[PDB]
RNA sequence: AAUCCGGUUAAUAUUCCGGAACCAGAAGGUGGAAUCAACACGGCAACGUAAAUGAAGUUGGAGACGUCGGCGGGAGCCCUGGGAAGAGUUCUCUUUUCUUUUUAACAAACCAUUGAACUACCCUGAAAUCGGUUUAUCCGGAGCUAGGGUAUGGUGUUUGGAAGAGUUCAGCGCCUCAUGCUGAAUCCGGUGCGCUCUCGACGGCCCUUGAAAAUCCAACGGAAGAAUGGCCUUGUUUUCACAUCUGGUCGUACUCAUAACCGCAGCAGGUCUCCAAGGUGAACAGCCUCUAGUUGAUAGAACAAUGUAGAUAAGGGAAGUCGGCAAAAUGGAUCCGUAACUUCGGGAUAAGGAUUGGCUCUAAGGGUUGGACAACCAACUUAGAACU
């Protein structure tokens, strides 16, 4: 059956010389080159990846509008929903905690 | 079924290095396997990555502790705690 | 249900080297319905005669190129190979060429 | 290449300055396609009606090149 | 290997047409020995070496 | 950062031609959006949108990573049931056998449906008679099961591209020319412990835990802005749509080896790697075949001794020899059976037995699907019986 080449002079399985087949409108069977599968960025705080933003290369990213990089909501794109309330809650707790430590000081 | 009286773990290794080689490998294994409490969660999902490193599963407490090369806790490390937690105690009161 | 299978065998009948009666006998023989050889109780494919045409009815789905199998099949009987061709010319309508 | 959907969106691209031409392919299946070239895309409109594409075919701006394939 | 530099390329050009036959009128002038010559390199016999 | 298909030459092609795209940079050419005082709305939420001002500084992310094991999906290949077109065979038989039956980058909408998710997260709710659940035992009052949502999205679907291309077949002009012109088909189904690649969710292992940088993105922050006469009047946004300009320079033939490289040579040596059909079979084994390639290794005649390579041998069976050297014998699979010794893991395929074809049957083991049931379709094993 159909036996396939490089299109390119790279000639080992490199993670730079990815492929699949195709079939093509000639009925031929040969390799398209194919890019390394994107990330999905990561929060900062948990590492866990961020919902709402898609997989892609890095500058991939440079395409995008605004809106499809991130999440309409404080650090939406860098932190997770849960890591965000975290944050809050204790930002908020902690505060509280400087005042009565600060009024029990007088 | 038993499937063995005696190796263990170490049958892996059949009849190979020596028998009290294969028994003190064999106590060690089971130690560095094993699963151990998490102190801050209270759930028995700590397990060993990489000698001295005991992580947890889960949501919470996604932490990872400082530990002995096979147990999570050494007898020298507990010890060494209660004497600085004395010592820490007698200098401040 | 109906099926319009045709020989058409003008081109030989003209030289006198086609027996069109022949061949009416041999497909009724040789047509095969459900695996056997006489099961033309003719609820299921006829065949008739068109003059030069061979007209076969059919009622179960049946394949021209099944036809055009026992066409040939005719034509080496009678040594007509070399000399005569089955060739489709309209949905399910064969001819002979001489080429 | 780009699909168009509404006759009312093919309509304003070809009044647009950048449609050159227009293309015209009847395929057997009695289905006719519009194809309008663009600087950057081809936009195909996909009409299954004979009565409708020689409406749409008359409701083309009249300065407009229209091609038949 | 068909991935060449250009210094290379200008060399395998400049070794090709000094592999080429002298004229027959350059062996004809008055006072000349240039009749057959040691440098007619061949591709698979006498190698570049760069 | 970013390119695909079809065609084309004697000889180049992801580079030429036809068609169809994409990326980066510059300027700002239109359109749209927000702003009457300021930089939008929706959703409980996960989060959503055609756009949705964001300077310094900081922080976060991507780039960015081992290895083995099985499991689930996709693509191409393989196999199979019909139809069509042409071909092979045709004493007889063969509703036959063979070939062709194709669909790219890119764009859009969907999407666990049709194949692969409760994978991650959110909401309601509050679980012992504990339940859920994988081939693999993990998960839950730190919120299970369940119900409903949100996101991730193609080598999936439906389309655009695109039948106009490609392929197959049948005719017409017939010195024919620009080799033109005219008709048909290119359709509908199924399959998997298969093969190659790949993706997804996992599991094992380590005194081994498996680059860096360029580059791209996001956030925190708040710098800066100036429309106003209830309206003809600006800035921003070009991280929104369409449009314009520009993309230099070097490599690109061919061989990659039993004749293009190295070995003095057209040397049985050596030299990294990608694709990989059918049958048998556990199998990328051996053996035969299809596509492709080759039929090249000075030839002719003859059949002496002695050779090199390969076979066989009565009876005996290691007497040969330093020595069983060489050869012979054994061999796959299934079912029986398996000693000393042992570091208890092994020894072990110990040893030692039996069986094995063909044909015709029987039994058991799973899925789709119509009104305790069931007519097909799609299937592969295993065990046994009779006959020969
Ligand atoms: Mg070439
Ligand atoms: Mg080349
Ligand atoms: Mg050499
Ligand atoms: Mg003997
Ligand atoms: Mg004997
Ligand atoms: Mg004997
Ligand atoms: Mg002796
Ligand atoms: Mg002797
Ligand atoms: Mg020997
Ligand atoms: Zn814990």
């Amino acid at each position: 059956a159909q036996r396939v080449t490089y299109r390119r002079r790279l000639a080992y399985n490199t993670r730079s010389n990815k492929t699949r087949i195709i079939k093509t409108p000639g009925n031929n069977i040969r390799y398209l080159h194919i890019k390394k599968l994107g990330t999905i960025p990561r929060c900062g705080d948990t590492g866990v990846p961020l919902q709402g933003i898609p997989a892609l290369r890095p500058r991939e990213f440079a395409r995008l509008s605004h809106n499809q990089k991130k999440v309409q909501r404080a650090y939406g794109g860098c932190l997770s929903a849960n890591a965000v309330k975290d944050r809050i809650v204790r930002a908020f707790l902690i505060e509280e905690q400087k005042i009565v430590k600060q009024k029990l000081k007088q | 079924t038993k499937r063995t009286k005696k190796v263990g773990v170490t049958g892996k290794y059949g009849v190979r290095y020596g028998a009290s080689l294969r028994r003190d490998v064999r106590k060690i294994e089971v130690q560095q396997h094993s699963r151990y409490q998490c102190p801050f969660c209270g759930r028995n999902t700590v397990k060993r990555t990489a000698a001295g490193i005991w992580c947890c599963n889960g949501k919470g407490c996604k932490k990872v502790l400082a530990g002995g090369a096979w147990t999570v806790t050494t007898a020298a490390a507990t010890s060494a705690r209660s004497t600085i937690r004395r010592l820490r105690e007698m200098v401040e009161v | 249900v109906s099926n319009k299978y045709i020989i058409d065998a003008t081109a030989a009948v003209n030289d006198k080297i086609f027996d069109v009666a022949a061949f009416e006998k041999y497909l009724i023989d040789r047509i095969k319905v459900d695996g056997k050889t006489g099961n033309l109780g003719s609820s299921v494919v006829v065949s008739r005669e068109g003059s030069s045409k061979i007209a076969v009815i059919a009622h179960i789905d049946f394949s021209g190129r099944y036809l055009k199998y026992l066409t040939k099949k005719f034509l080496k009987k009678h040594s007509l190979r070399d000399w005569l061709r089955v060739v489709s010319t309209k949905k399910g309508v064969y001819e002979l060429r001489y080429y | 290449p780009r699909q168009i959907s509404d006759i009312k969106q093919f309509l304003e691209i070809a009044r647009r300055k950048d449609a050159t031409s227009a293309r015209i392919k009847k395929n057997t299946n009695k289905d006719v396609k519009f194809k309008l070239r663009c600087s950057k895309y081809l936009y195909t409109l996909v009409v299954a009606d004979a009565k409708k594409a020689e409406k749409l075919r008359q409701s083309l701006p009249p300065d407009l090149t229209v091609t038949e394939v | 290997p068909s991935h060449k530099s250009f210094r290379t390329k200008q060399k395998l050009a400049k070794a090709a047409r000094q592999n080429r036959p002298i004229p027959q009128w350059i062996r004809l002038r008055t006072g000349n020995t240039v009749h057959y010559n040691m440098k007619r390199r061949h591709w698979r016999r006498t190698k570049l070496n760069i």
